[PDB]
RNA sequence: AUUCAAACGAGAACUUUGAAGGCCGAAGUGGAGAAGGGUUCCAUGUGAACAGCAGUUGAACAUGGGUCAGUCGGUCCUGA
RNA sequence: CGCGCCGGGCCGUACCCAUAUCCGCAGCAGGUCUCCAAGGUGAACAGCCUCUGGCAUGUUGGAACAAUGUAGGUAAGGGA
């Protein structure tokens, strides 16, 4: 797992641009265009009941949070304003990230392209998740003994 | 060896009657230089010979 | 008020997770002994033999995930040193962990 | 005996010395000069956290391949360590320099070290056996230490 | 103390591998002059030294 | 592939005892011999040096102890 | 043939016999002739587990679990 030649024998110094081991990760990043789905809503009270249907869309409909079940693994659940990038993002769970406003002028058709969300899936994320919410959950289930 | 000759017997007998220290009075002699005994032989570092 | 006994369910599984299989049951005996310096803040600790016995009950690799102990901390009598207090801490026998707290047992 | 420093008022003073003292040399030096200039007092509790690596001894002239500590910080460097039998030896040293304080009638709560010294001792002899028949040496490197005590109020 | 000394005068007397001999733990300072195996046998009497039980080894 | 407690001790990861967990697994890490070693055997004591950390331990060191034959071998016989 | 009487000298004899008492400069993964040989599985003196007996992991521990190693493994689809 090395490399096999550095360098050349009379250019007598190893060069900065042959590849040595040393930290990965863990560096600074800047990675542009990521479009934002969906800028969504935190919990909040009204009339005394709370609503929390963040992840509800015009075709779903349903109370579900954008919480999946058993919260985000390694991070917690997410009761404030939130935004839905599509793709990857730099940075691991609970990393502080900074968004920038894109110093490009967008026209291209894929960077104008209006998002109309239909499904967000919130199955559980700690495991092979296959209930969207603990209503569903249940009703598929049945009672159980701990009843 | 347990089966020994008289020969190599008695010459095991002088070798391990030679190996004790010095006695402690012999260096309050007048004209004594001796310090210690210096043919102590140990019988796992030197062999004996034979 | 310094002299005090209380019943504890330590987790063993969660303090000895990722340890190699010939040191999982030795490192158990040294979470113990860190736990019972946390909570009876006492360096002497002595953890008694028939604990050592029931930590050991599985052999080496597999330990046991719960365990009841009763620390009870008391007076560090003659061999004078300056550990003043010491706790010993001794193996309850117990049959199921659920709903089992942290009880404050006395004498 | 003849030691490398008098002290300039010998009435206010007491010294203290060990010879052929099996400890290494390097490793002492470097917690002797660390513990150079402080108050006696203050020395034995820096003695004492070293053998519980509360608190490290920079090394600072023998550190080649002493690797870097935390507590190394405290003394602006870099590179530190915890060494136990050094400490424990010069920590029977002042505990036999201030009993000498209590003979010759001082006030041991206001004795500061000033001079304190480490020399090499003559290396002992023993042998390591090495690949193809060979023999190498295997010396140990003891020390001589001679500190000095004074009241400074 | 040290008893080495009797735990192998131990199994000698009682035809027994020092595996299978016990020494009372409670009792050393007793057992720590005994230097005879005539001094052995009174211990064996006063049952301060015990012949383990063979370790079971069932065929059922 | 060790762990707990105790004892001794100025001092214990290493000694000793007890308990626990393991290994050798009868072609043995067991019990005895030949050759070779030559006192290493055993007891008491010490901890300078030595036992590549340590040691309250040792095959180290210092004192003393220990090998009993008509029948077991040698001795006798001849072999190359 | 039965019984009775007398005599049998000299030398060896402890211990180790091997991952520490031998030879390899050493408490060296090397080398060095033999005897005895339990239960289970199984064709079996194989390998694996155990009892009798023995031992303390082989000249150190502790804390971490990076890269490179060393020794074990496993890999979608393809199959040299």
């Amino acid at each position: 797992r090395k490399v096999a030649c550095i360098g050349a024998w009379h250019p007598a110094r190893v060069a900065f641009s042959v590849a040595r081991a040393g930290q990965k990760g863990y560096h600074h990043r800047t990675e542009i265009n990521k479009k934002i789905y969906k800028i969504g809503q935190g919990y909040l009270i009204k009339d005394g009941k709370l609503i929390k249907n963040n992840a509800s869309t015009d075709y779903d409909l349903s109370d579900k949070s954008i919480n999946p079940l058993g919260g985000f693994v390694h991070y917690g659940e997410v009761t404030n304003d939130f935004v839905m990038l599509k793709g990857c993002v730099v940075g691991t769970k609970k990393r502080v990230l900074t968004l920038r406003k894109s110093l490009l002028v967008q026209t291209k058709r894929r960077a104008l392209e209006k998002i109309d969300l239909k499904f967000i899936d919130t199955t559980s994320k700690f495991g092979h998740g296959r209930f969207q919410t603990v209503e569903e959950k249940k009703a598929f289930m049945g009672p159980l003994k701990k009843d | 060896s347990s089966h020994k000759t008289f020969r190599i017997k008695r010459f095991l007998a002088k070798k391990q009657k030679q190996n004790r220290p010095i006695p402690q009075w012999i260096w309050m002699k007048t004209g004594n230089k001796i310090r210690y005994n210096s043919k102590r032989r140990h019988w796992r570092r030197t062999k004996l010979g034979l | 008020n310094e002299v005090v006994t209380r019943e504890y369910t330590i987790n063993i599984h969660k303090r000895i997770h990722g340890v190699g299989f010939k040191k999982r049951a030795p490192r158990a005996l040294k979470e113990i002994r860190k736990f019972a310096m946390k909570e009876m803040g006492t360096p002497d600790v002595r953890i008694d033999t028939r604990l050592n016995k029931a930590v050991w009950a599985k052999g080496i690799r597999n330990v046991p995930y719960r365990i009841r102990v009763r620390l009870s901390r008391k007076r560090n009598e003659d061999e004078d040193s300056p550990n003043k207090l010491y706790t010993l801490v001794t193996y309850v026998p117990v049959t199921t962990f659920k709903n089992l707290q942290t009880v404050n047992v006395d004498e | 005996v003849r030691y490398s420093l008098d002290p300039e008022n010998p009435t206010k003073s007491c010294k203290s010395r060990g010879s052929n003292l099996r400890v290494h040399f390097k490793n002492t030096r470097e917690t002797a000069q660390a513990i150079k200039g402080m108050h006696i007092r203050k020395a034995t509790k820096y003695l004492k956290d070293v053998t519980l690596k509360k608190q490290c001894v920079p090394f600072r002239r023998y550190n080649g391949g002493v690797g870097r500590c935390a507590q190394a910080k405290q003394w602006g460097w870099t590179q530190g360590r915890w060494p136990k039998k050094s400490a424990e030896f010069l920590l029977h040293m002042l505990k036999n320099a201030e009993s000498n304080a209590e003979l010759k009638g001082l006030d041991v709560d206001s004795l500061v070290i000033e001079h304190i010294q480490v020399n090499k001792a003559p290396k002992m002899r023993r042998r390591t056996y090495r690949a193809h028949g060979r023999i190498n040496p295997y010396m140990s490197s003891p020390c001589h230490i001679e500190m000095i005590l004074t009241e400074k109020e | 103390s040290m008893l080495r000394l009797q735990k192998r005068l131990a199994s000698s007397v009682l035809r027994c591998g020092k595996k299978k001999v016990w020494l009372d733990p409670n009792e050393t300072n007793e057992i720590a002059n005994a230097n005879s195996r005539q001094q052995i046998r009174k211990l064996i009497k006063d049952g301060l030294i015990i012949r383990k039980p063979v370790t079971v080894h069932s065929r059922a």
